[PDB]
């Protein structure tokens, strides 16, 4: 799955 | 006291586009505890892999991989509304548990990671040494990945606010915006900083109306 | 070389939430030059104020204050949308300076700083020092106006999303999340953390067919 | 005028 | 791993004039052990005052205390004969054991510092801060001392020659050397280190004889 | 001020065993001027050599060479008593002096270094990384260097203690002590720490008679 | 009694 | 010659 992204 | 136990390097996981985001800085005096707020990328995304890392690099490639696990039950969402909290737990014993919990669904997953994982004191040393003959090498590489996270933010902001807009929308915009987009989405596939900024301009260029549409 | 000319301090702006975002580290040879992208806070909003400032705290209010000038012209767009693209340039004779362009507009104001602006070697120091007497209250604060930022665009999000829905929106769920999105705003006028975190877990909670609805 | 926001 | 054990300050004894000397560099990896080799500053002096000390700062009275013991039975020797080696041992439990043993005389006195000794936290962050606040005047210390311990080495090591000349030297030459040295010591009793230098020269500039009288 | 301008790397000369003594500090603004007292290493020596250095490492020859220059004219006196007052003095257009001073025979030697010499950029930070990575060889190194001193020191003075003992030593402690000599020169000889001390000791456990002698 | 000299 | 001992 998809890493985390941070805002 | 004549002794302190503290991290020899900076801990965390991986973020979209292969970067390291640290949630416990190098040198930091355990127990510890400290947690971020994460979300998804894609509209839609049922789980997320949390990968841990130990390290200096901004390249999560770069760093020393401790383990990783997946977060799943992710309800449907828009890119971005999801809250994955990460929680890094260093207990007084040198143990890493590694949280991540989903505030909306109540699901957690944990990696626990002992004292003893990672590098050891020569590779931290190697390690820090890195850091620094590359400090340059690892700010283009992050503030690419910054350009490249803020201009695939735009194309899937754009082509929602084209679908909202629909017929508010002149087909002259339309087509230009489309063209835009086609562009930036064939950049942001490359390694080129200036590139990708050159179709985000673009894009803004032409998208003038859109905006003053999707803002009424 | 037996010299080199360096910036003794981080070199930045003030962004949302009163916080130093760093152009140019300290330490910097010069010349040298630095751009990033920035956008807007509010919907239609105008103008960017462009606050200029040295050195290492992480509260704008901590730091030196070295000028600031409005970009405005700005074209109604949704928040967020517009590339305000800030650029720090430091000259061969150690002048500074700061532009701001909106890449869609094509609009530019700067500031030129002389190189004998700011902190003189007396307080280069002072600050050097107190960026780490107080390395963990600006770490409590930063964090802090993340979490408010974050708050306010779910905040922001979330009602746009109850709008796109509208009656989608079964009446129970748009009775709990509009009372969560109140909580939330009363929270965010708040320096408290947790409190914070809390509106926005509640609200997760809550939004869940919101959720399902604005991914369909 | 706001400051700008960084994303 | 994903910690070390290291020593968050210096440490080490103090020497004469008052300086800390560093046995143990800060951030060490803990167990580890190092010895130096000390001696005497008087002639047919019989014991020495082992003072511990941990710490960032020049001035022993500016760093923090952590016992202090004495080796004696030191036998008739000229300054500086004597061979006082002094070791610190820190155990991998934190514990520190100092010595002090006499290569001649085989007498050995040591003093036990428990792991909780010491600063704590906080303060070992206050000390970190005041080395930098003062890295100055540590500096002008620093070498005020050895500017000091140079003037009393050349005020003994001349009354020596001197003696050990006797006749060989003609009265004109013995009358001016006297006049020096009762300056030179008169200033040794000062924190002037420019005026300690001025008296050294000036007993170098009549000893001229004497150096060439000590070299046959 | 936006800049200051800072010595990258240390700057210092080469002093006896081939270690860089460091004059001017890694990070120091200029103009600075700093002076030290060195001497001679022998009896009668009549000239040194300055050798001015650039860099981080413990070993001279680890550093960037700047230039070598002589005093000589150094009057007959014992080793260890002539004042040779070596400045350095970076004036503010980074150009360093570096002058040697005899304070008795008052003769002056001085090299101008322009300020375009030394370490690039690049090698700067190469130079930077390796102190680090090389940080515990160059402490062996600076202690052996160290040993080494003393045990000549040791050397000559007991040589020259000897002498002046003449017939007040017993023919049995003089034969003791000079076969400890010998081997001491033997092992100062050598690249061998522990060996050295061995010797030193040796030397202090047959001189005892020789130290109450010289004592009195 | 005196602190220890330093070579 | 010989370089410089620093005492």
């Amino acid at each position: 799955p998809p890493r985390p992204i941070y805002n | 006291v004549l002794l302190l136990d503290v991290t020899p390097l900076s801990l965390g996981i991986e973020t979209m586009g292969g970067v390291m985001t640290t949630l416990i800085a190098k040198n930091t005096t355990i127990p510890t505890k400290h947690s971020q707020v994460f979300s998804t990328a894609e509209d839609n995304q049922s789980a997320v892999t949390i990968h841990v890392l130990q390290g200096e690099r901004k390249r999560a490639a770069d760093n020393k991989s401790l383990g990783q696990f997946n977060l799943d039950g992710i309800n449907p969402a828009p890119r971005g509304m999801p809250q994955i909290e990460v929680t890094f737990d260093i207990d007084a014993d040198g143990i890493l548990h590694v949280s991540a919990k989903d505030k909306n669904s109540g699901k957690e997953q944990k990696i626990t990671i002992k004292a003893s994982s990672g590098l050891n004191e020569d590779e931290i040393q190697k390690m820090v040494r890195d850091a620094e003959a590359n400090a340059e090498a690892d700010r283009k590489f992050e503030e690419l990945v910054q350009t490249r996270n803020q201009g695939d933010h735009l194309l899937h902001s754009t082509r929602k606010q084209v679908e909202e807009a629909g017929d508010k929308l002149p087909a002259d915009d339309k087509t230009a915006i489309e063209s835009a987009l086609t562009a930036l989405e064939t950049a942001l596939k490359g390694e080129d900083k200036a590139a990708i900024e050159a179709k985000m301009q673009e894009l803004a260029q032409v998208s003038q109306k859109l905006m003053e549409i999707a803002q009424q």
